[PDB]
């Protein structure tokens, strides 16, 4: 296997508006959401055919039953947030935790939380600690650190828990999280204000990939423009390399993708 | 299923050490919690057990390996109030608190000198603790168990039955 | 409070090709707070019958989406995606750079 | 810190019996265990905070309320002879780590009562004996130093036990009201002692 990465989102509104859930839940592997949960249907549910169909009842039974618990403490913790920051209206608060197993096989654990869409409190799973960024995230962190059981068991989560979920969903959707799907690569040519060459890839997964130019085949040319790694909607990922070129080079496209280099020359 | 295995029912001297052991099988784990409970009295928390090693409090250790999925309660220099039952409870990955049926520990008194008699009812008092009593025989006669009496102003602990309405290995002295 | 501006992606899933259907792809990103309106126009009108991904989450505490709908491109339409945020002062439209 | 009901109680089957859990440790999660023997703890219900409840492990023929912080309910609708056992319940804070603070628990029996016969049998030093007889059910409480009562009191179906010390003996029997058309005699909560 290649790094896969399993990881919960939560997301709270103080004041939402009428079409905004006041707390969100979102479990993901690698970028597959697999698990849902929202105020409005206060039920966990699942995102992909392979986790309802591997799971009984009883999972998404307790996991709801712990996301209701969970949605109160993100509401109460939101509350005193705005309370020490004399903060009124709307505000939002985040959680993310998570896993990566690697390709040689080691693992990473992270732990955070964020207030209005910056970073509020990192979890060290190493030092046991919470790092603050402010004098209100460190009152916080007088407070956690306080509990040396919940971080004793908050290591334990992300190093032995975690891994083990993560490897048990993979088992769950190994036709579609280990598949590989090759990109089908072309080369265009455009007329900009000059010429121009594009390099595009498409229909292919895992989404990672790396594309470049090379003049003369063992240079790596300069002023490259790069298409992100955009989702198709069908599952696959597209993405594109362009070059400007004027000089009479020899230019070649290079994909790697996969475990598989692929070099189109153009003449 | 998921289970907690530790043993019914331990025995050990006053003054020495008890290792009571907690073994269990679930998917997953969070935690391993340890309580002791005296007889018709609130269950009260030990320690808890989340990461491999040994945690020492006090008179009390506890061990935890997760590789084995194995755990022990050392109680160091037994003493006679540290005769109760002791919980063990583990979490699993659905963030289940399993309960073990418990450890019910009882305390031999350690007996310097003792002078056994049998003394309406009658009263067997004041034998060694390692001479146990065999129940009642007949269903219209009555006996009772051991029972540790201290008496704290005189240093003085003595074993102690009563039956009233006999059949038991008591010393021949 | 921090506020981040959206970013608006336009692109097609198939390569276009005029006469083939296709499905048209409006990947919208990076916006804080997670509230936003996003619509595809088809000759500057509005488009009714658009579907969406849910609200999904990045690791710097953004939010993305995936706005799409099936259509068969031609040599003379043109579509283009329509987002407003709080981060915008009038909403900002994108057009599908045909290339 | 948390308190709960009466630690005995006699009741009839087929009453609406009420077990009450009251902390005043500002405690979100509250628990409702019973505890049988052979058994180790078993979840009835569970409340996350006030206005909330979930159902536990075993939640059949079995309610509860939470409408105070303080104060965790356990409402039996229609009580059976299986609901027969020690009721403890506990509280403590939100967290999968924190260890839980258990009130004093509830000895619930589910006609046949009769209360406690004591006796005082006199005697190399002083030796004295209590014994009570004929108490039923097992709701029994009975200078602190020198002193050993039988943890377990002594072969018929309603058996009446008989426990035994080495005499203050209070008994837990039926209540002043709800009782008593059928016979002469009433065993209700008492106090019997033996002198010497």
């Amino acid at each position: 296997m290649r790094t896969h990465s399993l990881r919960y989102f939560r997301l709270g509104v103080s004041d939402p508006i009428h079409g905004v859930p006041e707390f969100i839940s979102v479990g993901y592997v690698d970028s597959h959401p697999i698990t849902t949960y929202d105020s409005v249907t206060r039920q966990k549910e699942p995102r992909a055919p392979w986790m309802a169909e591997n799971l009984a009842p009883d999972h998404w039974e307790r996991y709801t039953q712990l996301l209701r618990g969970w949605q109160q403490m993100f509401k109460v913790e939101l509350k005193r947030l705005q309370r020490h920051y004399n903060h009124s209206g709307s505000h939002t608060y985040q959680r993310m935790i998570g896993c990566e197993l690697l390709e040689d096989g080691s693992t990473t654990g992270f732990l955070q939380y964020a207030y209005d869409g910056q970073d509020f409190l990192i979890f060290n799973k190493d030092t046991l600690s919470w790092l603050a960024v402010d004098n209100v995230a460190h009152t916080i962190k007088q407070a956690w650190e306080a509990n040396q059981h919940e971080l004793l068991y908050q290591k334990n989560w992300l190093e032995e828990e975690c891994i083990a979920w993560l490897k048990r969903f993979l088992e769950y959707g190994k036709d579609t999280l280990q598949r590989t799907e090759p990109p089908l690569v072309r080369v265009n040519r455009k007329e900009t204000f000059v010429t121009a060459l594009f390099c595009k890839a498409h229909g292919f997964y895992p989404p990672e990939i790396y594309m470049t130019w090379m003049k003369n085949g063992e240079e790596i040319v300069q002023e490259i423009d790069y298409g992100d790694i955009l989702p198709s909607g069908d599952g696959t990922y597209q993405a594109w390399a362009s070059i400007e070129l004027q000089s009479s080079n020899l230019y070649s496209c290079h994909v790697e993708h996969s475990g598989v280099h692929m070099v189109l020359q153009v003449p | 299923g998921q289970n907690i295995d530790q043993p019914t029912e331990m025995t050990a001297t006053e003054g020495a050490i008890v290792q009571i052991n907690c073994t269990y099988q679930t998917s997953g784990f969070n935690g391993l919690f340890w309580y002791q409970q005296h007889a018709g009295e609130a269950p009260t928390f030990l320690s808890y057990n989340v990461l491999d090693g040994l945690e020492e409090k006090g008179r009390f250790s506890s061990f935890l390996s997760r590789s084995k999925g194995y755990s022990y309660l050392l109680l160091k220099e037994l003493q006679m109030k540290d005769s109760a039952s002791y919980l063990c409870a583990v979490m699993d990955s659905n963030y289940q608190l399993i309960w073990g049926a418990g450890t019910k520990l009882i305390i031999k008194p350690d007996i310097q000198n003792p002078d056994p008699a049998v003394y309406s009812v009658c009263l067997f008092t004041d034998f060694d603790s390692q001479t146990n009593v065999s129940q009642s025989k007949d269903s219209d006669v009555y006996i009772t168990d051991k029972c540790v009496l201290d008496m704290r102003s005189m240093d003085f602990k003595s074993n102690s039955a009563v039956a009233w309405s006999n059949n038991s290995i008591i010393p021949e002295d | 409070m921090i506020q981040r501006t959206p970013k608006i992606q336009v692109y097609s899933r198939h390569p276009a090709e005029n006469g083939k259907s296709n499905f048209l792809n409006c990947y919208v990103s990076g916006f804080h707070p997670s509230d936003i309106e996003v619509d595809l126009l088809k000759n500057g009108e509005r488009i009714e019958k658009v579907e969406h991904s849910d609200l999904s989450f990045s690791k710097d505490w953004s939010f993305y989406l995936l706005y799409y709908t099936e259509f068969t491109p031609t040599e003379k339409d043109e579509y283009a995606c329509r987002v407003n945020h709080v981060t915008l002062s009038q909403p900002k439209i994108v057009k599908w750079d045909r290339d | 810190k948390v308190t709960q009901s009466s630690r005995y109680l006699v009741k009839r089957t087929g009453e609406k019996v009420f077990l009450e859990c009251v902390q005043d440790m500002d405690h979100e999660n509250m628990f409702w265990y019973r505890q049988d023997p052979g058994l180790g703890l078993r979840l009835i219900y569970f409340s996350y905070d006030v206005k909330m409840k979930e159902k536990g492990d075993i939640p059949e023929g079995y309610s509860v309320s939470r409408e105070k912080k303080e104060r965790f309910s356990l409402i039996l609708e229609s009580a059976s002879t299986n609901q027969t056992s020690m009721y403890l319940c506990a509280s403590s804070p939100p967290g999968p780590s924190n260890e839980q603070f258990f009130g004093p628990g509830t000895r619930l029996t589910v006609k046949n009562v009769f209360p406690p016969e004591v006796a005082v049998f006199e005697p190399q030093k002083a030796t004295l004996v209590c014994l009570a007889t004929g108490f039923y059910p097992d709701h029994v409480e009975l200078v602190h130093s020198g002193v050993c009562t039988d943890p377990q009191p002594l072969a018929l179906n309603d058996s009446r036990y008989a426990l035994s010390s080495r005499c203050q003996v209070q008994f837990y029997g039926l209540s002043e009201n709800d009782e008593w058309t059928q016979d002469r005699a009433k065993p209700v909560t008492q106090i019997v002692s033996a002198e010497a």
